């Protein structure tokens, strides 16, 4: 119909699930990810599969001797070369139909209209500042706005759709769900008696998130493995300026949760990059409801929570 | 009780009184769960994939 | 990255994969990057075009290539230093056995069908290795572990067909034409089966391959006595037609003289009346070289069984589908993404460090949904369940009561409909308990009932399956009451 029929070999087994229309709206949509460690490759793996019009990878760094020695889209061996340069040949050879492209320069540094391009933007580890700049950015011109990261056994994902319509088959009815900015969202009051009663029931994956965006914040980095010593006593000391701070027990993340939040982990990445990428999937092509606004998951426990939090 | 069947694609349906609750469902192969454990309130129905 | 002990256990032992699609390729890739240092890696297809959307291990000019074969050789391009072995080959084929099995630390399913998930589930209780097990489906899937004397088996818990009368006569749905159509193209071509009759059941209450050859298979007289000639006979008899509408029979010359994508479009009567002209050439050509089997991306074989199909439709007054719809409902064809299949694998691999960790107490089948349970759960994880002691695979001496007509129900009958299909064996030595029915290679002239053999209400026979190191007990009730063929006692 509007698409090639090599696309409709290629796309048969998921327009048979989301629909040819479905199809067509991702076609037309170019999406921004920045960060292409863990979780970055897997959300790039899986915008590219799926058939988005083009894909852009941005990441500033490039390979450490720090980083794994198995990364998918890399080749061993790259220790120096830019993180998306190495990331490129491989990704582009998932889908030759989307246009796969680099950029090599800070997101900071980047101008209010490098953004306007795109009709999705997915942040992967990025400071707590970064976030609300570009989550601000992104309102302004009402492009959906998402963000995620892996921390050991943990992940997390969040989306700033706005207001956000979409069709959903109980025969499709159409429906809108309003989304809140992402610094309301990292910045409850936990007073009111309300809040005092939703916390009871929140889990404690948003607090885990709290403490370690600070640490990002505070360290110019994420907890390493190979400093585990020095980063579990100052994850534990962030826990209780944050926890005190918001007028919660700091015992509500117990002590040891700093054996289970270093590095990243390759099936955790797989898991919030399949949650992530599929969250933008189903904004960019507007079927069925998005998850409003938060997703948590605890490769531990098995646990992937949805908290609506901000409001 | 007037109790609720949930179903994973979100299947909304009233039910009021292994048992027959289940056996009115398997009519429309699952399993049953309520907050947690295997069987005003609501029961999670359950069906297993075979796709790979 | 991992605790000494773990890490140690993960590039010290050797892990099985059985499937290299779409959740098979998403774990080869997190195995190998979570440091399994050594994987076997199983799957007996090809690379078919339709996989590219979420196999994320082929490429395009891998079409055509072995799963295993070419999985394999993705990953070396990122990891060199990978140990992998590929199979091109089934796990049901009699070289994986318990001495195979048993080099494992850990097994996991990547399959698509139950059947060869029964065959691995018995070989992971014969050699006691713990199994992953896991499904996906669109949007949804879900993860589990087995382990033989702690968790239920993949078939403790209990896990469809029309009859011919629908089929031969009384056509209501497009699905009833569609089976139709599908015993038509295996009547003409495939493997004749008494099961599968394409001419009007001359015996319904509510009241061929030699046909076709002597005709040189000819289109015009192929479709005048299926869609003219058998619709008359059918019309013969009355009692059915005085409530239901009546078909109505097709000329072949009277026919003759009558957006989504390409696929989705709905043709008229002439075009598929002309579909059915040409497939019907095509495979009579392709005959003759190379039996047929029934495969949905044939496109010959399935522009048949699209236009068979709905020629019967039309007869029947339903409006007719297109070939797209067609061939989701003929192939079964489940809808499938990239996501769900890599949520899924990451989660194996994580109830795979629990088990080798020695914290399979921490093991939770787990469940992906498309939306929140009201625990705001996306992923619900639950307990594993104990072995349920009535389970006719996993317990000691297991056993199970079989009810059919022992005289007219054949030795070919039990090898096939039963111990092999319903009993999932699939190198099964039968013998009666008092006389070797069935042999692993010899008994092939028995084929021709069982009463006729010693067998009579509440004798005993022990099914073996060496190669899955399993013995069931069949107890016989006889019976002429049935329906049907068998019923499994319950
Ligand atoms: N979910 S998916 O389709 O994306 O991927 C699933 C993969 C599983 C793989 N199947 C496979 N792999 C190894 N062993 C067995 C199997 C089977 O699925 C079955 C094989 C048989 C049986 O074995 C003997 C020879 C034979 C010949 C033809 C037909 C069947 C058999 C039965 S089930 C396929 C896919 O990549
Ligand atoms: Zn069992």
């Amino acid at each position: 119909g509007g698409i090639s029929e090599e696309e409709a070999a290629q796309y048969d087994r998921q327009i048979r699930l989301w629909g040819l229309e479905a199809q067509k709206r991702l076609r037309a949509s170019r999406v921004l990810l920045v960060g292409l460690k863990g979780l970055g490759a897997e959300i790039a793996k899986n915008l590219i599969l799926a058939g988005v019009k083009g894909l852009t990878m941005l990441d500033h760094e490039q390979v450490t001797p720090e980083d794994p020695g198995a990364q998918f889209l890399i080749r061993t061996g790259s220790v120096g070369r830019n993180r998306a340069e190495a990331s490129l040949e491989r990704a582009q050879n998932l889908n030759p139909m989307v246009d796969v492209k680099v950029d090599t320069e800070d997101i900071e540094k980047k101008p209010e209209s490098f953004f306007t391009q795109f009709d999705a933007v997915c942040l992967t580890c990025c400071s707590r500042d970064v976030i609300v700049k570009v989550d601000q950015i992104c309102h302004k011109n009402s492009i959906k706005f998402f963000t995620g990261d892996v921390f050991g056994y943990h992940g997390y994902t969040f989306a700033n759709l706005g207001e956000h319509e979409f069709v959903e088959e109980k025969t499709m009815v159409k429906k809108k769900v309003v989304f809140c900015p992402v610094k309301e969202a990292l910045e409850v009051d936990w007073s009111s008696e309300k809040a005092k009663a939703a916390l009871k029931r929140t889990t404690s994956d948003y607090f885990l998130l709290q403490v370690l965006l600070k640490f990002r914040t505070d360290k110019g980095r994420d907890p390493s493995s190979d400093t585990y010593e020095e980063d579990s006593e100052l994850l534990l000391q962030i826990r209780n300026d944050v926890l005190d701070s918001l007028g919660i027990s700091p015992d509500l993340l117990p002590e040891d949760f700093v054996r289970y939040c270093f590095s990243e982990m390759a099936p955790v990445c797989a898991v919030v990059g399949g949650i992530l990428a599929q969250e933008i999937v189903k904004a960019l092509s507007q079927r069925d409801p998005p998850h409003n606004n938060f997703f948590f998951f605890d490769g531990m426990k098995g646990n992937g929570i949805v908290e609506c939090l901000g409001p | 009780i007037k109790l609720k069947v949930i179903g994973q694609d979100s299947s909304e349906i009233h039910f009021k009184v292994l048992k027959k609750l289940k056996e009115s469902y398997c009519q429309r192969s699952l399993r049953f769960l309520f907050e947690g454990q295997r069987i005003e309130d609501v029961i999670e129905v359950y069906q297993e994939q075979t796709g790979g | 990255g991992l605790p000494r002990e773990l890490a140690e256990a993960v590039a010290g032992g050797r892990v099985l994969v059985v499937g290299a699609g779409g959740i098979g390729c998403e774990l080869l890739k997190n195995l190998v990057l979570t440091g399994f240092s050594h994987i076997d890696l199983i799957d007996l297809d090809t690379i078919d075009v339709s996989n590219l959307n979420r196999q994320f291990l082929f490429q395009k000019k891998h079409v055509g290539r072995s799963k295993a074969q070419v999985a394999k050789e993705s990953v070396l391009q990122f990891y060199p230093k990978a140990n992998i072995v590929a199979y091109h080959d089934s796990i049901m084929n009699p070289d994986y056995n318990v001495e195979f099995f048993r080099q494992f630390i850990l097994v996991m399913n990547a399959l698509d069908n139950r059947a060869a998930r029964n065959h691995v589930n018995r070989m992971c209780l014969a050699a006691d290795v713990p199994l992953i097990e896991s499904g996906t489906a669109g949007y949804l899937g879900q993860v589990t572990t087995i382990k033989k004397g702690v968790t239920e088996c993949y078939e403790c818990h209990p896990k469809r067909t029309f009859p011919g009368c629908t089929i031969r006569n009384t056509p209501s749905e497009p699905i009833h034409c569609i089976v139709w159509a599908k015993y038509l193209f295996n009547q003409l071509f495939g493997e004749e089966d008494a099961d599968q009759e394409v001419s009007p059941d001359r015996a319904d209450p509510e009241a061929t391959k030699e046909w076709a050859k002597s005709t040189g298979y000819d289109p015009v007289k192929l479709f005048t006595k299926l869609f003219k000639d058998d619709i008359r006979y059918l019309l013969t008899m009355d009692k059915l037609w005085r409530k239901r509408k009546p078909p109505v029979p097709l000329d072949w010359a009277e026919v003759q003289s009558q957006l989504g994508l390409k696929d989705q479009q709905v043709l008229d009567v002439k075009s598929y009346a002309r579909l059915f002209s040409k497939s019907i050439e095509t495979l009579r050509v392709h005959l003759a070289e190379k039996e047929l089997i029934w495969d949905k991306d044939d496109p010959s074989a399935m522009d048949f069984v699209t236009s068979a199909a709905n020629l019967r439709m039309h007869i029947f007054s339903m409006n007719m589908k297109s070939r797209f719809d067609i061939k989701s409902m003929a192939g079964n064809i489940i809808p499938a993404i990239a996501t769900t299949n890599a949520v899924i694998a990451g989660l194996i691999v994580l109830e795979g460090l629990k088990i080798l960790s020695g914290k399979i107490d921490q093991c939770r089948t787990i469940f992906l949904n498309k939306q929140p349970n009201p625990r705001k759960k996306l992923l619900v994880p639950c307990a594993l369940d104990p072995p349920n002691p009535n389970c006719y695979v996993c317990a000691s001496k297991p056993e199970v009561t079989v009810r059919l007509n022992v005289h007219k129900v054949t030795v070919l009958t039990l090898q096939d409909k039963i111990v092999k299909e319903k009993f999932a064996m699939v190198a099964p030595d039968v013998q009666i308990e008092d006389t070797i029915l069935i042999s692993s290679e010899e008994t092939e002239a028995n084929n021709h009932k069982l009463s006729e053999f010693g067998i009579r209400n509440g004798s005993r026979l022990q099914a073996d399956d060496f190669l899955q190191d399993y013995t069931l007990l069949i107890n016989i009730l006889h019976s002429e009451d049935l329906g049907v063929e068998f019923e499994v006692v319950g």
